[PDB]
């Protein structure tokens, strides 16, 4: 149904306000909110009906020692929302501890805005691990809201720290911040700093500036996969439902995104889909075969193609997928948002559980038992030492990634009563 | 009138062909639904005046009547077409249908499943058809229509005594002088199919609740194969295609009701469009509709299992999970052949769960 924005660290914040900014662009509306006379369509998801039919949109900005605000507060968009929603470290330990001496009224915030939303269903986190205030903060928020709302949902677009072997910090706070997104959040759409950093660096000519290009390609793929929340179909478009399809396996709920317009300035569904499975083309970083396959394709699209297409995908075998279950590749069709301001309206989606991201994750359970074994890069910070003093939740969860990891090859597997 | 007393063979002449007779039919059920309300009606006379012709030709032959009577019948079909689209608003009362009948807007009859579940159980005589239709329009009028639609009034199976759930009937009344289009019976069968779309929502709606599973929730015997999630994914792509073929079927009808000029080739259309629904989304008596029916058994059976264990715990739930294995198992051969008639909405799944034959070999 209608999800809240979570927005917490840097690139967090980033993605946050290039997100309100491509749904102020996407629909027909003003920077203050008012509706145009180009603008019946739901803009109910993000957006409340305040007063003179202002679109508010519903969010939750959070960090510490402030940075981006300034920008927010020198732009039209801080006449666009902030009636008081916005609220003013370096490490994991230091996050957490900051986060439980504030969570009284953080968890007031997170009540302000369950109240002012009229049907609450989930709160989606725009988060960044590793952003500096966002690791540690994030991992309690999530602690937070799994102790508080478990009737709810905790949805997590994110992007996560790999530089290919730069700071030597990130594996501890990527890896303690995946165990607390494995117990404590319900889905994880992962993204990675060396695949869009790579995809970026094919279709563009740039190395240097990676951040304001990531909140663009985070910012198309979070309104792709919400296009048919906020613009009506009529599959699904409740969060629980289309999420439903999504996760196989309970506990592998980690979930490939691909998109096909990499830069979006014909074409078929068989040929976008044929696309679509291929890895190149997704910004997701041996026997390797998904468990399901979920597809949305959005645009001038013919129906009968969309047949033709499944038909073809299937029979050629390349959906790959040896499940302990029938679950199969699934196709979905969405209608292209009226009043784009973005040409070339074919685009495609794809949302399904990879079991080579587990060999990703296996490059943290690798880096974090390196910098164990050297020990001169855990650093001995303090607030780590009065996290715990055995510091065994590093190995708590190094234990649950390996299980997560035997998950994975127990799914590639046609038994799923034996898993490692 | 339209209470009208129709054209049959004992009182017709036998050398006089029958498609005569029922385009006369059309051409005097239009005059009947024009005589009331006053508190076609410009070229009457050429109609008496070519009648008086035919009276007139002693040696009467059949072709030439054929042509006269065609001749009446394209002009009162194009006058009928021109002013039951233009004015009563004929595509409008489609969209009415599909919305309501077909469930073309499904959200509000989902919003209205999830206040009501008590007539799974039965009815008495007096009660609870009052309670259906007032909850209902109570939840339209939350929001998406609130300035209409309390003008369905919601009957379920509420002659009363029998559940319901795959049994809602719905009557609305059409504008009888502008629109001969839909008659009782069409109405009818409207509303059986609206009754079978219903009883397929309530399930998958139970289900993607105990999706909660994962909002909120030991191996092996206890997390019901998480079986949930082994019965939530092909039940919903079963919905996914019960979704493209009512959608396909729409379309059709609203271009082909746009390309032509002639409301009898309307009514060809119409019949033809609900006879596709009925025949494919397996209201027609096939082993499909078979594996559709013990399909809605055993999502209803398993949501009742899982719903009261909340998170995992044996609670002897093991000899209804054996139960469902086994009958998961049946069925699913039985959904590899539904899986593809010769339509495109039916053909489109028969690879969808014949890839890796875990329920071809199992």
């Amino acid at each position: 149904r209608e999800i809240i924005t979570l927005q917490l660290g840097q690139c967090g914040n980033q993605i946050g306000f290039e997100f309100w900014k491509q749904l102020c662009a996407e629909h027909g509306i003003s920077p203050e909110g008012i509706v145009e006379e180009f603008a019946t369509d739901r803009k109910d998801v993000f957006f409340y009906q305040a007063d003179d039919e202002h679109y508010i949109p519903r969010a939750v900005l959070l960090d510490l020692e402030p940075r981006v605000i300034h920008s927010i507060l020198n732009s039209p968009y801080a006449k666009l929302y902030n009636p008081e929603n916005i609220y003013l470290g370096n490490n994991w330990a230091s996050g957490f501890s900051q986060g439980e001496k504030i969570h009284e009224d953080i968890f007031d915030i997170i009540d302000r805005e369950a109240d002012g939303s009229d049907s609450l269903e989930g709160f989606v986190l725009c988060h960044s691990i590793a952003g500096g205030t966002g690791s540690g903060l994030g991992s309690y928020l999530l602690e937070r809201l799994n102790d508080r709302y478990p009737k709810k949902l905790v949805q997590t677009y994110s992007v996560f720290p790999n530089q290919d072997e730069d700071v030597v910090v990130q594996p501890y706070n990527s890896l303690l911040t995946l165990k607390r997104l494995t117990q404590n959040a319900d889905c994880v759409v992962v993204l990675d700093n060396t695949a869009l950093n790579r995809i970026a660096t094919d279709r563009l000519h740039i190395q240097n500036p990676s951040f304001s290009q990531i909140n663009q390609l985070v910012s198309t793929i979070m309104s792709a996969s919400t296009t048919t929340l906020r613009y009506p179909g009529y599959m699904n478009n409740d969060l629980i439902g289309l999420i439903a399809s999504l996760i196989p396996t309970p506990r592998l709920h980690f979930l490939m995104t691909g998109y096909t317009p990499l830069t979006t300035d014909k074409t078929t569904v068989l040929d976008v889909m044929r696309r679509l499975l291929q890895p190149k083309n997704v910004m997701v970083s041996t026997n390797h075969c998904y468990i399901a396959i979920l597809n949305i394709i959005q645009g001038e699209v013919d129906p009968t193609q969309v047949h033709k297409s499944l038909q073809r995908i299937r029979e050629r075998k390349l959906a790959n997928f040896i499940p302990w279950g029938p679950a199969s590749i699934q196709v979905a069709l969405s209608r292209k948002s009226p009043y784009l301001p973005s040409a070339h309206r074919v685009s495609g989606l794809m949302m399904a559980n990879h079991t080579s991201i587990s060999s990703l994750f296996e490059r943290t359970c690798r880096q974090y038992d390196k910098l164990r074994k050297r020990e001169a890069f855990l650093e001995q910070f303090r607030k780590e030492d009065m996290f715990k003093d055995n510091f065994d939740e590093m190995d708590t969860s190094r234990e649950i990634v390996q299980q997560l990891i035997d998950e994975y090859h127990a799914a590639t597997r046609p038994d799923y009563i034996s898993w490692g | 009138s339209l209470k009208q007393f129709s054209l049959r063979v004992e009182i017709l002449p036998s050398y006089i062909p029958v498609r005569v007779a029922e385009k006369i039919l059309f051409v005097g059920e239009s005059v009947q639904m024009f005589e009331n309300q006053n508190v076609l009606k410009n070229q009457e006379d050429t109609f008496a005046a070519e009648l008086h012709r035919l009276k007139q030709q002693p040696l009467f032959s059949l072709v030439d009547f054929e042509q006269v009577v065609d001749r009446i019948r394209s002009t009162v079909a194009e006058h009928l077409w021109k002013l039951m689209v233009e004015e009563s608003d004929l595509l409008g009362q489609l969209k009415i249908i599909k919305d309501f009948y077909l469930l073309g807007r499904g959200e509000l009859f989902q919003a209205f499943i999830d206040t009501a579940q008590h007539m799974l159980k039965t009815p008495p005589t007096a009660v609870t058809e009052h309670d259906v239709n007032v909850a209902f329009q109570q939840s339209a009028h939350k929001v998406l229509l609130d300035d209409d639609n309390l003008l369905p009034l919601l009957h379920l199976t509420i002659e009363y005594h029998g559940s319901g759930w795959a049994a809602l009937g719905l009557s609305y009344k059409v504008q009888w002088p502008l629109h001969i289009l839909f008659t009782p019976a069409v109405l009818e069968k409207y509303n059986v199919v609206f009754k079978y779309l219903l009883s397929v929502r309530r399930v998958q709606a139970e289900l993607q609740h105990c999706w909660a599973l994962q909002m909120q929730r030991q191996t092996d015997a206890i997390k019901w194969r998480l079986r949930n999630h082994m019965a939530f994914l092909v039940d919903n792509l079963q919905y996914y295609l019960q979704v493209d073929v009512l959608e396909s079927q729409f379309s059709q009808l609203l271009h082909q009701i746009n390309s032509t000029r002639d409301f009898e080739s309307i009514r060809l259309a119409h019949d033809h469009f609900l006879s596709n629904l009925l025949a494919q989304s397996f209201i027609l008596l096939k082993p499909v509709f078979h594996c559709l029916n013990e399909i809605l058994d055993l999502c209803h059976s398993f949501c009742s299992l899982v719903s009261q264990n909340l998170g995992p715990l044996d609670e002897r739930g093991a000899a209804q999970l054996s139960i469902l294995v086994k009958g998961f198992s049946r069925q699913s051969s039985l959904l590899f052949k539904i899986l593809s008639h010769q339509i495109n909405s039916d053909l489109a799944q028969l690879l969808l769960r014949l890839d890796y034959n875990k329920y071809y070999t199992q």
